[PDB]
């Protein structure tokens, strides 16, 4: 029950009908980095608005009066592009961290590595201390459905502006959407030739716990 | 529209090349888990003929064709070197279907599975290897009859007449999603509006239920005298047109958008029109009387909406019980106009065994026919 | 050649009394050869073409001295003849820059 | 009568190209 | 209706389309498109325009003082290079 | 020398014309440069230098068959004269015409 | 894939057929124009 | 540097360009003309007046200096409809039509 | 001149059914003040000086 309800979906007004609720509206909501169901739950609304509502992507391409900028598409469109240059850099980190293969608190560092460098070199607890493929490639990738509403709700807006945009206002940044999709598509084929980047892992079909 | 407003079919042996200026212009050439199939399949003669599915890609001049054997072969206008896709569970096959969105990705119904074959458009091998075909089934989807994906890439469908529940799958995630409704009974054929929000999903009863791909809803329509046999969306997803079996009629169902907030309804007005009448006619002709008439068992419209080709099949009291192919010229605003263009003619004793366009041809339409000859024609029409 | 003194002066005092001169292109034939040989592991064509693309710019520095029939052999082996192309034409314009 | 106007595409613009602009 | 007729049929080298060319780089442009290479013996030279002959209009039959140089200098110099005259346009852009 | 002919008649280049014009002064297989420059000079449409070239191959060194095939040759020295004073009028080609 | 002989043997003819109408419209005693015979010489020109 | 070090010969156009993207805008535009119009495939002759004097080469310089008028002209109508936005009504398809 | 259309399109069809003999500074100050409008929305400076 608990599972159903905090993963039903929420709606997010983009352009707000009055002033106290606009901390609740769609691009304050993405910009100020709320607790992570709710960034979840915009981004699900963002991926969902983007194909199945055209007077909701009409109010992202709205100019705020009275000085004309597009605050709606601009404020999106830029976390989208934080969440997407974040991934980007957090597979060359990972790229990097796979081709790598007073003075009582520097004496316990020290000592906490002197001891890692003795108990790694004992089978039985070396065992227990492994850097596993399949679990370290899901530690990249399990914050990843987050990314994939930004990427989805994104590319459903710079597909749908080609006949709703009045004011060529997404226009104006597909140069850095094509430049940060294609750096972050290269990341990912980099990335994805490594050793075990390529396999599928097993799975149970029909368990109440998901493996997704 | 109405059978008794068509021209007459060309002269016995006159091959219909092309349409132009509207004109059709001629010359002188260009049950089991098996029998089930048979039942449902898009192919008016599956159980016999050499040609089992053809496929266009959704974008590009490559297409997919399913064979007697259990192969699938591609082709493509830039590879003279064919594919041939054939699994260790390959068998019976009934359906295809290309992923949007890429160019690496087919899918195929069969027997016991689905097959997604990966395909690499620059090293397109005589045999690709069988580690490039992921296999989904699940217990009671067996067989499995139709397959469709979402226009956006993202989500694939698959029909099976045993089962009281549309399989949706991402192929990603690699999960497994039944839609689950409290009888009638199971999926025969499936079909997307090209909005992808809409789907309609058909049974071997009196009933059709049409889907929601927003919030996952259902729209209820048992008011037949048969099945519902087949249909296709407009362009835009607004209208929808079926066939039932034993009715010779064209009906038209309309789907307004939501100008309206906050349920849940796949939201077609409340009852059906009639818009073409198939009733058994006669049409004179220089080589005599020829006779019309029957059940339509296929229809595709063309990208543009401007050219519907509709597959019938004659009772056993006209043409000896043929299908035959009917073409109309269509409207899709204000108004929604069938009118008609004319009668499609093969090759000399052969008969129309299945119809589909080409999704990416830009002068005017092209319509794939496959013949029971075991040819493939590509008929053109400009506008 | 290893202390990376100019050598100009050296051969032209050298020529009153008897002989020869330099090579220092052993550093950058090196670095050619270790992206031409890691170039034969790599799996993934792109990055397979990138370092090849980098060996043959470090050899397109040195195309005086380089081994020509050895290296084009050796791009061979790789399936590079685009390499044979560019570093057969910088192993001729710099032996005749005059014409 | 024949001869050229004395005009480039730019003057009735006044302000034109990428350029003129203090800071990226 | 004059102008596209003019470009598309190589003809009326003495009309300057004034009603729809505004400015020198459509003056160039019109006459650009009107221009020949080739001895083709069958058009009349009151509508053959060579490049040479186009050369020389600028350089000769105009002249520094038709282009205001001292006032536009790039404009010449654009007039000068867009015919081909490098030279010229090199041994004008090193006065000034 | 690898009989790659239909492969040299591709490459559209200006050097391929003087090297041709050395090669049929300087090779003693000077009919196979002469027989490359006529197939070159008919596809680029020079028929004037191929007509000016297959009579450099009919001057030759031992005698053509028959003066059934003069009589063609002849005829084509005409067309090729009745091609020069037909787009310029100079003399020569008038008086060779009636030659 | 013919022997190259069946194609000399088309040239041939059809130079010799445009010389057979050229000769023909020089001893025709009728005015046809300067542009209809500057034509015809111009067709085996760019056959020659 | 690089011929006396024996490297690939750079472009010069492209050196002596990057000195005009820095503050006159019309130095920048005549450099962008001149770039324009080096932008011709030469028959490779050790004769600079015989590649001049081309028929090929001349055609080269005029189909060129028509493409450089014509997108200076795409530039000036670009710039002038995204000014004058509520005149010009442009609405939502690209294209030049 | 809030919405940024240009004064000439209502100013030239006020002319022909407003005060019918000279109908002429009503225009001139509004196109001044069109001109002054906009120069509060130019930032390219030059421009503005024009």
């Amino acid at each position: 029950l608990f599972k159903i309800y905090a993963t039903e979906a929420h709606v997010f007004p983009v352009q707000p009908p009055f002033a106290e609720g606009s901390d609740e509206c769609l691009p304050k909501v993405l910009n100020s980095n709320p607790p992570p169901i709710i960034k979840y739950l915009a981004l699900q609304d963002l991926m969902l608005l983007s194909q199945y509502s055209p007077s909701r992507r009409q109010e992202v391409f709205s100019l705020s009066q009275p000085g004309g900028h597009p605050h709606n598409w601009t404020a999106i469109s830029r976390e989208c592009l934080n969440l997407l240059n974040g991934m980007t850099q957090k597979l060359i980190l990972y790229q990097e961290a796979a081709a790598t293969n007073s003075v009582i608190y520097s004496w316990i560092q020290n000592k906490r590595e002197q001891i890692k460098n003795f108990l790694s070199k004992r089978v039985l607890i070396m065992y227990f201390f492994s850097k596993h493929p399949e679990a370290s490639i899901q530690a990249v990738f399990s914050d990843a459905q987050m990314h994939i509403w930004a990427l989805e709700g994104l590319s459903h807006l710079v597909a749908a502006s080609f006949t709703e945009d009045r004011f060529g206002v997404v226009q104006t940044t597909l140069p850095a959407i094509l430049n940060t999709l294609l750096t972050l598509q290269e990341a990912v084929d980099k990335y994805f030739k490594l050793p075990h980047a390529s396999s599928k892992p097993p799975r149970i079909s029909g368990s109440l716990v998901d493996t997704s | 529209c109405s059978l008794g407003l068509f021209p007459p079919p060309p002269p016995r042996g006159q091959v219909t090349l092309y349409e132009h200026n509207n004109e059709l212009v001629t010359g002188s050439s260009y049950l089991r888990s098996e029998d089930l199939i048979a039942e449902f399949a898009q192919v008016t003669n599956w159980s016999s003929c050499c040609l089992r599915v053809f496929a266009w890609h959704p974008h590009t001049n490559k297409f997919a064709v399913a064979l007697l054997d259990d192969s699938v072969r591609v082709y493509n206008a830039s590879s003279t070197i064919v594919p041939s896709l054939k699994h260790r569970l390959q068998r019976n096959v009934a359906s295809l279907a290309w992923k949007p969105l890429s160019a690496s990705v087919l899918a195929v119904a069969c027997q016991s599975c689905i097959l997604i074959w990966t395909l690499d458009p620059t090293s397109l091998s005589t045999r690709p290897s069988s580690g490039c075909a992921q296999v989904l089934s699940h217990p009671g989807h067996t067989p499995v009859t139709s397959l469709a994906w979402a226009p956006s890439g993202g989500r694939l469908l698959s029909a099976s007449p045993v089962d009281a529940a549309i399989r949706v799958w991402d192929v990603s995630t690699e999960t497994c999603v039944p839609l689950p409704w409290f009888r009638g009974g199971g999926v025969t054929n499936l079909l997307w509006s090209p909005d992808g929000s809409k789907i309609l999903a058909t049974t071997p009863s009196a009933v059709f239920r049409v889907w929601e791909a927003q919030m996952w809803t259902c729209e209820r329509w048992p008011t037949l005298s048969g099945r519902c046999q087949t249909g296709c969306w407009s362009p835009d997803g607004s209208r929808l047109l079926f066939t039932v079996l034993g009715e010779p009629l064209i009906y038209s169902l309309s789907f307004p958008e939501r100008c309206g907030e906050g349920k849940g309804c796949v939201g077609g007005a409340k009852s059906a029109t009639i818009v073409a009448d198939l009733s058994e006619t006669t049409i004179q002709t220089p080589d005599g009387e020829e006779r019309l008439g029957g059940e339509a068992h296929s229809m595709v419209w063309d990208p543009s909406g401007e050219r519907l080709a509709v597959l019938m099949k004659g009772k056993p009291r006209v043409q000896d019980g043929k299908p035959v192919i009917l073409l109309f010229r269509t409207r899709n605003s204000p108004v929604f106009e069938l009118l008609p263009c004319g009668i499609i003619q093969g090759e000399p004793g052969a008969q129309p065994q299945l119809i589909t366009f080409h999704p990416s041809f830009n002068k005017g339409a092209l319509l794939s026919v496959g013949w029971s000859t075991g040819r493939i024609a590509h008929i053109p029409l400009y506008f | 050649i290893r202390d990376n003194a100019a050598v100009d002066g050296i051969s032209l005092h050298l020529q009153d009394i008897c002989p020869l001169l330099y090579s220092t292109d052993d550093a950058i034939c090196s670095k050619a050869n270790e992206l031409l040989q890691r170039s034969r592991q790599v799996q993934n064509k792109t990055e397979k073409e990138r370092m090849l693309r980098e060996s043959l710019k470090e050899y397109q520095k040195i195309s005086n001295q380089v081994d020509l029939s050895n290296v084009c052999a050796q791009y061979r082996q790789v399936r590079f003849y685009e390499g044979v192309v560019e570093l057969s034409l910088t192993a001729a314009e710099k032996k005749d820059p005059q014409g | 009568s024949g001869a050229p106007p004395v005009r480039s595409i730019y003057d009735d613009i006044s302000s034109p190209g990428l350029g003129s602009t203090p800071l990226t | 209706k004059r102008a596209v007729y003019c470009i598309i049929g190589r003809c009326d080298v003495t009309d300057n389309q004034s009603e729809v060319a505004d400015k020198t780089e459509d003056y160039l442009w019109l006459k650009l498109n009107q221009v020949c290479f080739d001895d083709d013996g069958t058009s009349s030279p009151q509508d053959r325009l060579t490049l040479s002959q186009f050369q020389k209009q600028l350089l000769e039959d105009y002249g520094e003082s038709h282009f205001t140089v001292n006032q536009q200098p790039f404009l010449y110099f654009q007039v000068l290079f867009l015919t081909a005259q490098f030279e010229a346009a090199v041994a004008f852009l090193f006065r000034m | 020398q690898v009989d790659l002919a239909d492969k040299l008649l591709q490459v559209a280049s200006p050097f391929l014309e003087p090297h041709l014009v050395r090669m049929a002064k300087v090779d003693q297989n000077r009919v196979r440069y002469m027989d490359l420059l006529w197939r070159y000079y008919e596809k680029n449409r020079s028929f004037s230098n191929a007509a000016r070239v297959l009579s450099r191959l009919a001057d030759m060194h031992s005698t053509e068959i028959s003066l059934q095939q003069r009589l063609e040759y002849i005829a084509r020295a005409i067309l090729s004269a009745k091609s020069s004073t037909a787009i310029s009028s100079i003399a020569a080609d008038g008086e060779f015409l009636h030659e | 894939s013919r022997p190259q002989r069946v194609i000399e043997d088309r040239d041939s003819q059809l130079r010799s057929q445009a010389r057979t109408l050229i000769t023909f419209a020089g001893m025709i005693p009728y005015r046809t124009s300067g542009d209809t015979n500057a034509r015809l010489v111009q067709m085996e020109v760019l056959m020659n | 540097e690089k011929i006396v070090n024996g490297h690939l010969q750079p472009n010069l156009v492209d050196l002596c360009a990057s000195v005009a993207e820095l503050d006159d805008k019309s130095i920048s535009d005549m450099w962008t003309m001149v770039k324009q119009m080096t932008d011709v495939l030469l028959t490779p002759a050790t004769d600079a007046l015989k590649n001049r004097s081309s028929v090929e080469v001349r055609m080269e310089f005029v189909r060129q200096a028509l493409a450089y008028l014509e997108q200076s002209y795409k530039n000036y109508t670009l710039v002038t409809v995204f000014g004058n936005l509520h005149q010009a009504q442009l609405g939502g398809v690209p294209g030049t039509y």
